[PDB]
């Protein structure tokens, strides 16, 4: 269950907010046959992430 | 409803195409006073945020 939905009582200082498309959220899962091969190259060039 | 003086709320604008035409085309904009930047030439000027 998604318990502990509250971390802060009040919003003190928030700077950035981003929204995009939802990722491939697969409900539940299966043990073995690790089909998902997730390869990610994270770069930071002149500010752009 | 707008905020108070010392509790001035801050808005974040990022990754979108702004449109100053409503500020310029609409008749009810009877009060538009600018010195720091060019009023009509602000359309071609891009801000970082």
């Amino acid at each position: 269950m998604e318990s502990e939905f509250r971390v802060y009582s009040s919003a003190n200082n928030c700077t950035f907010e981003y929204v995009s498309q939802p990722f491939l959220m697969d409900l539940e899962g299966k043990q073995g046959n690790f089909k998902n091969l997730r390869e990610f190259v994270f770069k930071n060039i002149d500010g752009y992430f | 409803r707008f905020a108070s003086v010392y509790a001035w709320n801050r808005k974040r604008i990022s990754n979108c195409v702004a449109d100053y035409s409503v500020l310029y085309n609409l008749a009810p904009f009877f009060t538009f006073k600018c010195y720091g930047v060019s009023p009509t030439k602000l359309n071609d000027l891009c801000f970082t945020n």
